[PDB]
């Protein structure tokens, strides 16, 4: 009983978190290929 | 009648005793009271630091 | 001198007196509702609930 | 009405007792003197 | 008679895994210790103390405090604090009591439903209600109406864990002994006594998966433990 | 300089014993924001129900769903 | 006070010329009566001893509750099958059994052979305890048969060995008060047919009037 508002909704949150999680891993890889000391 | 009422009012009742519930009541706080009391007699006269004898007792 | 802003700060490390604190707003509140309602019951018609 | 009565006998008879047993525990010695 | 027939008499000790290690602080000395804590609650905890924030407003620097140390605490040590006995919540034996206890309810939870099921024909979420409305047992209707029996439950409960909560010594707070072992079957310190105890925990383990069952089945099929089988039964 | 003792205070004491201890690292703050997700999604869920950008067959998000 | 030769005594300023010699004082009640030499065994007065104090306890249970169902349905709301203490037995072979309290929730016993039955089993076994003075797996053993105390006396009133002798007297004396009244609760049933409480009730009405020798005494013989 999924109406396609629902599923855009979550499809909304898998996007946000895509999103974090793209933002989050570009963050950490030039945070380890540019590290102090 | 319109109303309920206890009627007890102007009768001469003894101590207003219109049901054996309240002489219960007066019974059973009075022994009470009483049975606290009655197991502290002693000590309360050991602070005299007197027997309770026949001379015992505050005198002039 | 403690600026007047400031005043209310001297309970901050007194948990003590900070409960004594909270106790007094507490009473205040529920004073206020007390007197609310009973303020309220004085001026409320009962009479008329629909218009 | 009668649950009314029936409290407030019990507490009316809860401290006469207490002020006559009161006095029955050596109230006289109960003073500075000497 | 021997045997080695019908059986692999393998030596080793029994574990969750055929094949893995015990966890160094599971060693093997309580009864039904399967080295089973993945997880690792029981494995002894380690805390660091911080120091007191500085919040004198008489001072110029109010600056928070720091690690002033680590400390691993002792477990499983009872005090007279009736509010927090043990001296730490990481405990193996106050777990261990923990998994008693709940046991033990269970225990008696699991046979309690399928009894009352089995004596009245009522499911045992139902059976709640209908003694709310109605207080009864085995269909007697009982002389007290509900609102004494709720603070009779509160009280008489309250005491019986109240008195449970006076011993100290953390091994007879799992095994209290005296009136509750009138039979003396397991108060030595024999092999006998250790076989029980290994029995007690498996079946205490048992009835807590089962009535964990119990009330996952009636959430999901809407019915109690006997309903529940009878509507699999009729599945097929 | 202990303080006044009294028996509710004895009975209470062992609550506010802990001050400093604290678990090393970072603890269970990975399973904290485990939860702080799912609760931000179930903030959404039920934001998007109430502005009706979410529209569900069984719930009718009016005045006449008191009936 | 009460041991010892200077003891209160039965016959009050004349009790000297019959006190016997192996009344001492040295056992609680003792005020020198022993008229017909009943006790001059020493064995047979230490077994006459534990008789009149369990004859003296089941007095005392007795009276109370002998009269005590009876002031309930007088002065309560409670409503007994039957409240009177010498129709009581008849409870059981009603309609509804016997209801404690009058309440059908109650106890709702309706055998009296089982009832009659968990009786000798607990009383058989509890007396049997007493007799032998030891409980199962020895429970009281080295406790004194008489005044066991120890998990008979939880709120330890007796731990005092002073306080025990003062309240063994007042154990007796209220004992044998209440033996006393329970012979009037036989002999005042029999001649009036009604409850103890109902017969004191009718002395307060008009004591002049409603007496034993106002009412029955002209019909005993
Ligand atoms: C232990 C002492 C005891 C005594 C003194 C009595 C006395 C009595 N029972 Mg009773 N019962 C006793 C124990 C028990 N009864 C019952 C079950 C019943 C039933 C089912 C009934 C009675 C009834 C009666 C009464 C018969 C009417 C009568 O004879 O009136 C005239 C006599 C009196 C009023 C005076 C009674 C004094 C008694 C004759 C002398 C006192 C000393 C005794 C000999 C004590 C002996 C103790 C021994 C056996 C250990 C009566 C007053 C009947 C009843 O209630 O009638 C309405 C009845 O139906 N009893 C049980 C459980 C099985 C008992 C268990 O211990
Ligand atoms: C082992 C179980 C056992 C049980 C269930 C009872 C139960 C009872 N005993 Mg008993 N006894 C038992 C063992 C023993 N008694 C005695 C010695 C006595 C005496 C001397 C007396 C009792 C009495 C009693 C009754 C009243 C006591 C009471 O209220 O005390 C607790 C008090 C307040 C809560 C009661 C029904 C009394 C009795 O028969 O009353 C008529 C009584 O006088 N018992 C001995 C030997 C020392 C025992 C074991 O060795
Ligand atoms: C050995 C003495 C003695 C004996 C065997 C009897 C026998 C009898 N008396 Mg009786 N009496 C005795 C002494 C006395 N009587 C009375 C006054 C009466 C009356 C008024 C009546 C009887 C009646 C009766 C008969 C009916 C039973 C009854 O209800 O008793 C009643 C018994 C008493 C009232 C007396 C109680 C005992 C007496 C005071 C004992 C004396 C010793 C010590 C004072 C006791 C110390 C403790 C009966 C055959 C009745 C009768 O004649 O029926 C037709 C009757 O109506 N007696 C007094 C003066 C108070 C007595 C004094 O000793
Ligand atoms: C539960 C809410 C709460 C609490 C417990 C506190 C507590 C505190 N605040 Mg604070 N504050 C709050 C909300 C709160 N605040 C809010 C919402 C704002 C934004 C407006 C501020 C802005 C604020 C500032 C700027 C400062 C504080 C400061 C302080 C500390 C000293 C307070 C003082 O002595 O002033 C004393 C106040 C008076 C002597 C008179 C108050 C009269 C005001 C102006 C109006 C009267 C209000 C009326 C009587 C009650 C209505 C309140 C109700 C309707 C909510 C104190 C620990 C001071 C601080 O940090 O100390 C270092 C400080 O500088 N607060
Ligand atoms: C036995 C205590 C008690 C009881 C039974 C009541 C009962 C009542 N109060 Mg009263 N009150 C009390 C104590 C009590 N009060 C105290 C101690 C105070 C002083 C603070 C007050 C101050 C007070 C005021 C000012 C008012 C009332 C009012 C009322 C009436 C309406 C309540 C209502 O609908 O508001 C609704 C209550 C809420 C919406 C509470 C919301 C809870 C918030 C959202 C907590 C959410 C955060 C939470 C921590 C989340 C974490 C937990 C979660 C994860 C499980 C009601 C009859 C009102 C009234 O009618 O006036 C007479 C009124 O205005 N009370
Ligand atoms: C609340 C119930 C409970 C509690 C307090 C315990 C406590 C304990 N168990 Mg036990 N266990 C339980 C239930 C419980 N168990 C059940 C139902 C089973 C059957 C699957 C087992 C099977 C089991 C085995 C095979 C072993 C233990 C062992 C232990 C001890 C060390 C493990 C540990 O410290 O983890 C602590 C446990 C908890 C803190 C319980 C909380 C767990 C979460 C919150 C529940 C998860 C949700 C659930 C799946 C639904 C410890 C005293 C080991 C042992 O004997 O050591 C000597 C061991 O070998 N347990
Ligand atoms: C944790 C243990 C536990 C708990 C909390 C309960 C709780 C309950 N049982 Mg139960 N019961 C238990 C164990 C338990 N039982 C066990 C081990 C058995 C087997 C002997 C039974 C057999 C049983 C029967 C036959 C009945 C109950 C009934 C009841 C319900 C009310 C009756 C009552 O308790 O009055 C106090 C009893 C004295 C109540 C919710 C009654 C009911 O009507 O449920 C609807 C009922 O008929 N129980
Ligand atoms: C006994 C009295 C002995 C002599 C006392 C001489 C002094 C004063 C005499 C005044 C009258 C005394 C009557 C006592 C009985 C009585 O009052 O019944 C009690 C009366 C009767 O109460 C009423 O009776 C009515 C009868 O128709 C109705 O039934 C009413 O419902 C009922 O309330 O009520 C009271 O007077 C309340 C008394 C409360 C106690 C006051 C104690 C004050 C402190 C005492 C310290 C003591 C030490
Ligand atoms: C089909 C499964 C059914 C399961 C149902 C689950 C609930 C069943 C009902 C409750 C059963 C337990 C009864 C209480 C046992 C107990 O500890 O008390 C009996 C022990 C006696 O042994 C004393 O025991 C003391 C401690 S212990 O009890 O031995 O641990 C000890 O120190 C002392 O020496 C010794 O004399 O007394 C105490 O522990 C001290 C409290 C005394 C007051 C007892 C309460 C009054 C009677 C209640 C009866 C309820 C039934
Ligand atoms: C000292 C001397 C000296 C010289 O030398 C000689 C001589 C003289 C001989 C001597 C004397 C003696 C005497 C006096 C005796 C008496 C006794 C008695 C009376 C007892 C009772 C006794 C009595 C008793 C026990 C009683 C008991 C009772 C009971 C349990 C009850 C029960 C019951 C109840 C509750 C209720 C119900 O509803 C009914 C019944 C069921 C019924």
């Amino acid at each position: 009983a999924a109406t396609p508002s629902l599923n855009n909704l979550i499809g909304s949150v898998v996007a946000g978190g895509l999103v974090l999680a793209a933002i989050a891993g570009a963050i950490t890889a030039v945070s380890n290929f540019d590290s102090i000391r | 009648l319109v109303d309920d009422r206890l009627a007890g009012e102007g009768t001469g009742k003894i101590l207003g005793i219109n049901d054996p519930s309240l002489f219960w009541a007066i019974t059973i706080v009075f022994t009470i009271v009483w049975g606290v009391f009655y197991v502290s007699t002693r000590e309360i006269d050991a602070a005299s630091d007197r027997e309770n004898d026949d001379d015992f007792g505050l005198t002039l | 001198g403690l600026p007047w802003y400031r005043v209310h700060t001297v309970v901050l490390n007194d948990p003590g007196r900070l409960i004594a604190v909270h106790l007094m707003h507490t009473s205040l509140v529920s004073g206020w509702a007390g007197s609310m309602a009973f303020y309220e019951l004085a001026v409320f018609d009962p009479s008329d609930p629909v218009l | 009405m009668l649950t009314l009565k029936i409290f407030v006998y019990t507490v009316v008879t809860f401290f006469v007792s207490l002020f006559i047993f009161g006095f029955l525990s050596n109230d006289p010695g109960r003073n500075p003197g000497q | 008679r021997s045997g080695g027939a019908g059986y692999r008499q393998y030596s080793g000790d029994a574990l969750w895994l055929p094949n893995t290690e015990r966890p160094a602080w599971l060693d093997g000395s309580l009864p039904g210790d399967r080295g089973f804590d993945p997880l690792g609650l029981s494995r002894p905890a380690e805390y660091l103390q911080i120091d007191l924030d500085e919040l004198d407003q008489n001072a110029a620097v109010n600056k928070a405090g720091g690690v002033v140390g680590a400390f691993t605490p002792v477990a499983d040590q009872v005090s007279t604090d009736s509010l927090a006995p043990y001296s730490e919540v990481f405990g193996l034996q106050r777990f261990r009591e923990c998994e008693l206890i709940h046991g033990r309810w269970a225990m008696l939870a699991c046979l309690g439903a399928l009894v009352q099921e089995g004596v009245t024909g009522d499911s045992w979420v139902a059976a709640q209600t209908l003694v709310y409305n109605q207080p009864q047992y085995a269909g007697i209707d009982l002389p007290f109406d509900i609102y004494t029996l709720a603070v009779l439950n509160s009280v008489l409960m309250g005491g019986v864990e109240l008195f449970r909560n006076s011993e100290l010594d953390p091994e007879r707070r799992c095994y209290p002994g005296g009136a509750f072992d009138p039979l003396n079957l397991a108060s030595d310190d024999s092999e006998r006594t250790q076989k029980l105890r290994e029995a007690e925990i498996k079946h205490a383990r048992l009835a807590m998966v089962s009535f964990l069952g119990y009330t996952v089945q009636a959430w999901y099929t809407g019915e109690g433990a006997l309903g529940s089988l009878n509507k699999f039964a009729n599945g097929f | 300089d202990t303080g006044i003792s009294t028996p509710l205070g004895t009975l209470l004491k062992p609550l506010n014993s802990e001050y400093g201890k604290v678990a090393p690292g970072w603890g269970t703050t990975v399973l904290m924001g485990i939860f702080m997700a799912l609760f931000a999604v179930f903030l959404v869920i039920i934001l998007e129900i109430y502005n009706s950008s979410v529209l569900l067959d069984d719930v009718t998000m009016s005045w006449e769903s008191l009936a | 006070v009460w041991y010892g030769p200077d003891r209160p005594k039965f016959l009050g300023p004349f009790s000297d010329g019959l006190v016997p010699a192996y009344l001492t004082g040295e056992f609680p009640g003792d005020y020198g009566w022993d008229t017909s030499g009943l006790s001059a065994d020493p064995e047979t007065f230490k077994k006459y001893r534990t008789i009149e104090v369990i004859h003296a306890r089941w007095a005392m249970l007795g009276a109370l509750g002998c009269i005590f169902p009876e002031v309930l349905e007088k002065y309560s709301g409670v409503q007994f099958g039957e409240a009177v203490w010498f129709k009581a037995g008849a409870q059981i072979f009603a309609d509804g059994g016997l209801n404690y309290l009058g309440n059908s929730g109650l106890v709702h016993a309706q055998s009296i052979v089982a009832t009659l039955v968990v009786q000798v089993l607990l009383m058989g076994a509890v007396e049997i305890y007493r007799a032998n003075g030891e409980g199962p797996n020895g429970f009281g053993e080295g406790q004194d048969t008489l005044y066991p105390g120890g998990a008979f006396d939880p709120l330890g009133l007796a731990d005092d060995p002073d306080t025990l002798a003062e309240l063994k007297v007042k154990e007796i004396k209220n004992g044998r008060l209440a033996m006393l009244s329970m012979l009037g609760f036989f002999v005042q049933a029999i001649v009036t047919g009604k409850g103890p409480l109902d017969n004191l009730l009718q002395h307060l009405e008009e004591p002049g009037e409603f007496n034993f020798y106002a009412l029955y005494a002209n019909s005993l013989a």
